[PDB]
């Protein structure tokens, strides 16, 4: 780190999974863990789906399934730019829109964080933080 | 004694305070096993070099309309809703404990196992 | 009265994942390959050949878990609740129709 | 709307005859005589109408060996008709396919007294249409108050 | 004279030839799984597709030459059609400007009017116009239904008998009386009795089914697994069990194991019974042995020849032989 790190981040919610600064998202699930009903399996797979969507800006070819085999709890592995791995803590009741605005929110303290070694940022594109909006009628 | 004995597997636990009710500061439990850090460097490489995890476009291709994929016998429009989960994984599960052809070459030292008892009995026996 | 009211959640649930997990270790764990780091690295084979063997699964192969499921049956039973009040319909009118006949 | 339409109307070029025995013009227009009214409306509201642009023989009109022009393709003339059986579910359909009022289905299921083994499923996808005219005019009422019928109304 | 084939009903398809090139050009050029910006809709000739108001505007709104893409569009389909065939396009914009078309068959409206022969304004709903215009029969609206298959890809997505129950009604809805209904008396034939014709429909309306059902039941064998599994019927349950199944889902649990078809994960004689058990205390079902409710707990969307394999999976050697293999 060249600076202390930032202080006060934004605070808005993220409907979709753009890539902000990120560089590689893996989701790795083992099926022969099983469950009916809401669980961490499920929470995780519409996470797939919900980043998979058409409706997400994220670009479908950087997500990663991954089907394990040892009872792995599904994890949810996003890389930054600078290769430093984060894992969303699947907290138990969690889904989609809990992720989804996870790793979204903490994409702005990672790129942050980015930004304080040194590593030149690129322009985004997506502002999730209305900024440069004003509602009209 | 380690809890999963596969001692690839650890168990990390992860307590956290986060608003809940919308005001309050609840303690909610993030509890999971996952692999060893040891088991991390062979795994950040996108081939899966690492065993035991396997790139879902092996078992089929383009899980971008495998897990996209909407229920569609004859359920058109707007009850054209997403697979569930819980069979969309046996689909692929039932897909990863298929037979995979133990071919009969393995079976051949296996056979030369086979016949080990029988035949190194009478070796020391008839070696004096 | 707490753990009552969260089992409306998840005892169904967990009644059925607890069958299966029954059903699991019955039929099909005793002719389960037990090789499985060989198999996945046979398919990992398989799609660096591109013409691999990805098998679609068989209703019998795939009737171990069917499960009572309230995606549908939830569903279902308020359709058919809600075609019998689409069927007092034409049948109240059919009755207030039928109070403008004489005795 | 205007475009969406066929400008050149071709016209029925029939191609061969589906009988050996002229139908001879005493009994044409004995028969057409029966058609120029056409049913309308299904109940106690049954409504035997007229039909305008009566055609003229129907011994040839349809039953077999005619053209249609719905001539699309460079190499697809006005294809022939095929004999009835020829073709899947016709005489199925005579007993499913028309207008069906509710109150005429549901007396028949009540009593399970369907003529068709479709009606069943022309039932569904009319009260599974039904439906949807309600859980779309609600997912609306979601968004504002809409009034029914609060408006003007004509002229 | 010439009957061009004698099969009870094997005209449901286009000639290969033109079946051919119906989807070389009726075809969906794969969804690239971007986010659409604009779905657009038009109405363009053969290949007279202009840079103009209708197409050029549209585009132009966003800034695109579209003097391209009609090119593009006479590339696939200045040839290969009869003129003044008035085709839909089904241009699809997204969040990169690149656009994707699929082209596709007329409107059936159109083909309506033309195997009619009226113009625009003549034809009408009879509560709008007061006649039924020009007739039909479902002999003609069979080859309607034969260029309009909603899945270019698979031409009959929807079986051909079904589609054509679609076009009836797109017709009744605009005065287009057919002669098989509508009227007192079907289409008159100089071959042969009243009688003598209604006693060859009896035979040929139900030769269909069998024919109809198999491709019905070939369709489920394809279908997705999911499809092929239980859904038990709601008919039986009368409005208040079918209410007071919906407060507490243990009822609609013990009903689904209580009358599952017979399957080798399913012959528990104490699951099926621990069932049996829940519902005499809630007074549901109790004078139903399990057969009479398995007949009538089945998934009535099956095809006859399903149900009925289903209902006697304990004849079929038990299902105790078909098990997960390994």
């Amino acid at each position: 780190a060249k600076r202390p790190l930032a202080v006060v981040a934004p605070k808005t919610s993220h409907k979709h999974l753009f890539l902000m600064h990120m560089e590689k998202v893996t989701v790795t699930v083992s099926p022969l863990l099983f469950g009916y009903g809401h669980t961490l399996q499920k929470a995780a797979l519409d996470f797939y789906r919900r980043g998979l969507s058409a409706r997400s800006p994220f670009p479908s070819d950087k997500m990663f399934l991954y089907y394990s085999i040892d009872h792995i709890t599904p994890k949810i592995e996003v890389t930054w730019l600078d290769g430093s791995v984060y894992v969303p803590p699947l907290i138990e009741g969690v889904k989609a829109q809990d992720l989804i605005q996870m790793v979204m929110e903490q994409a702005w303290l990672a790129a942050d964080r980015m930004s304080a070694e040194g590593r030149v940022l690129n322009p985004i594109a997506i502002d999730d933080y209305k900024w440069e909006q004003l509602i009209a009628f | 004694v380690s809890r999963l004995v596969s001692p690839r597997l650890r168990i990390i636990h992860r307590d956290y305070l986060t608003r809940r009710g919308g005001r309050t500061h609840q303690r909610c439990s993030a509890v999971a096993v996952d692999y060893t850090p040891t088991y991390f460097a062979t795994y950040k490489s996108d081939p899966g070099q690492c065993p035991r995890l396997i790139d879902a476009e092996a078992v089929h291709g383009d899980e971008q309309a495998f897990w996209s994929a909407r229920r569609d016998f004859y359920r058109g429009g707007a009850s054209r809703s997403y697979y569930p989960a819980w069979d969309r994984q046996a689909q692929a599960l039932i897909m990863l404990t298929r037979e995979v052809p133990r071919i009969p070459q393995e079976a051949a030292f296996r056979l030369f196992t086979l016949g080990l008892k029988m035949m190194l009995l009478p070796r020391l026996v008839a070696g004096v | 009265t707490i753990a009552d009211r969260v089992r409306r959640y998840t005892d169904i649930p967990e009644a059925s994942t607890e069958e299966v997990n029954q059903r699991w270790k019955e039929h099909v764990m005793p002719r389960l390959q037990t090789d499985l780091e060989y198999n996945l690295s046979h398919w990992k084979k398989q799609h660096r050949t591109g013409a691999g063997r990805p098998a679609p699964p068989t209703l019998n192969e795939y009737s171990l878990f069917s499960v009572p499921d309230h995606s549908s049956l939830g569903q279902d039973a308020i359709d058919m609740l809600r075609r019998r009040e689409a069927q007092r319909e034409e049948d109240w009118w059919r009755e207030r129709k039928g109070q403008l006949k004489p005795p | 709307k205007r475009s969406g339409k066929p400008s050149d109307l071709p016209d029925y070029k029939q191609v061969y005859l589906p009988y050996d025995t002229a139908p001879t013009k005493t009994e044409l227009d004995r028969e057409r005589r029966k058609f120029m009214h056409a049913y309308s409306g299904r109940m106690e509201h049954r409504k035997m109408v007229e039909v305008k642009d009566v055609p003229q023989n129907m011994y040839t009109y349809g039953k077999e060996g005619m053209s249609i022009p719905i001539s699309i393709f460079k190499d697809q003339a006005d294809p022939v008709i095929g004999p009835e059986w020829t073709y899947p579910g016709i005489f199925e359909n005579k007993i499913v396919a028309q207008h069906w009022y509710m109150e005429e289905l549901f007396d028949r299921e009540k009593s399970n007294t369907f003529e068709s083994p479709w009606q069943r499923q022309v039932l569904d996808n009319q009260v599974k249409r039904r439906l949807g005219k309600v859980a779309w005019r609600m997912s609306m009422l979601n968004i504002k108050t809409i009034d029914i019928f609060h408006k003007e109304r004509g002229a | 004279p010439k009957t061009v084939n004698i099969e009870p009903g094997s005209n449901r398809f286009l000639d290969p030839n033109v079946e051919a090139k119906a989807k070389d050009i009726f075809a969906v050029p794969e969804f690239p799984n971007k986010a659409v910006l604009h779905n657009w809709r038009f109405f363009i000739k053969a290949g007279k597709a202009a840079t103009g108001p209708p197409v050029g505007q549209e585009f132009s709104k966003l800034g695109l030459k579209a003097m391209d893409f009609a090119k593009a569009f006479n590339d696939r389909t200045k040839p290969h059609f009869k003129d003044d065939i008035e085709l839909i396009v089904r241009i699809q914009v997204y969040f990169d400007k690149s656009y994707i078309f699929r082209i596709e068959p007329p409107p059936t409206a159109w083909f309506l009017l033309r195997a009619i022969r009226k113009k625009r304004g003549e034809t009408g709903p009879v509560v709008l116009r007061g006649n039924y215009c020009a007739y039909l029969t479902l002999e003609m609206c069979y080859e309607i239904a034969k260029m309009k298959q909603m899945s270019w890809g698979k031409v009959e997505y929807p079986p051909i008998e079904v589609r054509v129950r679609r076009v009836v009604g797109q017709a009744r809805r605009m005065g287009i009386a057919i002669i098989g209904i509508d009227t007192v008396h079907s289409s008159p034939v100089k071959g042969m009795t009243e009688k003598q014709y209604l006693e060859e429909s009896e035979k040929h309306r139900k030769v269909h089914m069998i024919q109809y059902e198999a491709l019905k039941a070939k369709e489920l064998e394809s279908a997705p697994l999911i499809e092929r599994l239980h859904r038990p019927n709601m008919a039986p349950l009368t409005n208040t069990q079918l209410e007071e199944g919906l407060k507490d889902a243990n009822l609609l649990n013990a009903l689904w194991k209580s009358s599952h078809p017979k399957s080798l994960f399913t012959q528990d004689t104490r699951d099926r019974e621990m069932a049996r058990r829940y519902l005499n205390t809630r007074g549901w079902f109790k004078e139903m042995t399990p057969e009479e409710m398995r007949v009538v707990f089945l998934n009535y969307r099956l095809p006859k020849q399903e149900d009925h394999q289903r209902q006697l999976n304990m004849t079929n050697g038990q299902a105790q032989s078909q098990a997960y293999w390994s």
